[PDB]
């Protein structure tokens, strides 16, 4: 090819495979000025090196100790191809990769605050009482930074539901099925956020997911 | 070179347990301001049996893979290394050396 492209995750461990890269040659085979030898020759950012090429196979590795979406996103090298063994004297030539970084579900909604207190008029449905929010770190419109929210305690009998306005990802709770004043007058609730996406690393039971307190006045 | 001491392992048990059963360790910081890099070679982890040693890149403490018999895998012999945060030669290499322990588990056999 003129230019090979690949596409690499964030995170992952040091050694994974980018993808490889093939040349050939029409001189007589099994000689020397058929010999290939494969390289890089130059990145962008221009130092420390955070790949590395096999010299006979042209298999691209990682070798920087992170890759890391949330701050870089892409990287092009110019590689190059030699035959001769790579001898002062073979025939060499200049091409173009580029590595692109995808974003891993690494980060976490994140609260500013985990306590909150409203009321509601009794017999009320389609009122919401509570407006709950969070950051994510990873990127903007992609399953890793949408947002889904769960009642957790509190709504022994269905008076709750919680929904997610998209545009800020801001948890929404409202009354569903109604209060009666003539049975309680206070509640006191659990809500949480967590990702449409998954987690790793024995994140998804809990760990992954965020809670707040709630109190609810009728 | 010297006979050094080796690093143990015994046979047929899960040998997990003592991971990471050595480690490299060096520092570049107050001398020379820089950070750092680990390396191993050697039997097990760059010459047969293939993939028995496995090491971080960043840490240097090195870890086994296989349930072991040295009546099969006798002897086992590494060299780390490290360099520094662009490539560099900063700290002289040694040998490290594993040897599986014996127990009676097998019958003696002609020749």
């Amino acid at each position: 090819e003129e230019t090979y492209t690949f596409t690499i995750f964030e995170n992952c461990r040091v050694g994974t495979t980018v993808g490889q890269v093939c040349a050939t040659d029409k001189d007589e085979p099994d000689t020397m000025h058929t010999r290939l030898k494969y390289s890089i020759i130059g990145q962008v950012p221009p130092s420390p090196t955070l790949f590395s090429m096999h010299p006979t196979t042209g298999v691209i590795t990682t070798t920087s100790s992170q890759l890391d979406r949330e701050l870089i996103d892409k990287y092009q090298l110019k590689i190059k191809v030699q035959d001769m063994d790579g001898q002062y004297f073979g025939l060499q030539t200049t091409s173009t990769c580029i590595i692109n970084i995808d974003d891993v579900n690494d980060h976490l909604p994140t609260f500013t605050r985990t306590s909150y207190v409203t009321s509601v008029e009794e017999n009320t449905v389609d009122v919401e009482i509570l407006r709950v929010t969070v950051e994510d770190k990873d990127l903007v419109n992609t399953a890793n930074w949408r947002a889904n929210y769960t009642i957790l305690k509190g709504n022994e009998n269905g008076n709750f539901k919680i929904v997610t306005d998209a545009k800020t990802n801001e948890g929404v709770l409202c009354v569903v099925k109604p209060l009666n004043y003539e049975e309680k007058q206070q509640m006191i609730l659990q809500i949480g956020v967590v990702n449409e996406a998954p987690f790793s690393r024995e994140a998804s039971p809990r760990s992954a997911m965020s809670t707040a307190t709630v109190t609810v006045n009728v | 070179a010297w006979i050094t001491a080796p690093v143990a392992l015994r046979e047929g048990e899960d040998l997990s347990k003592k991971n990471p059963i050595a480690k490299i360790h060096s520092d570049l910081a107050e001398e020379r301001g820089l950070k750092i890099t680990y390396k191993y070679t050697g039997k097990g982890i760059t010459e047969p049996p293939f993939g028995i040693f496995v090491f971080n890149k960043d840490t240097g403490e090195l870890n086994v893979t296989s349930i072991l018999d040295r009546e099969e895998t006798p002897f086992f012999l590494l060299t780390g290394y490290a360099l520094d945060a662009r490539g560099n030669n900063v700290e002289k290499p040694l040998e490290l050396r594993i040897k599986v322990l014996d127990i009676n588990d097998n019958e003696p056999v002609f020749t």
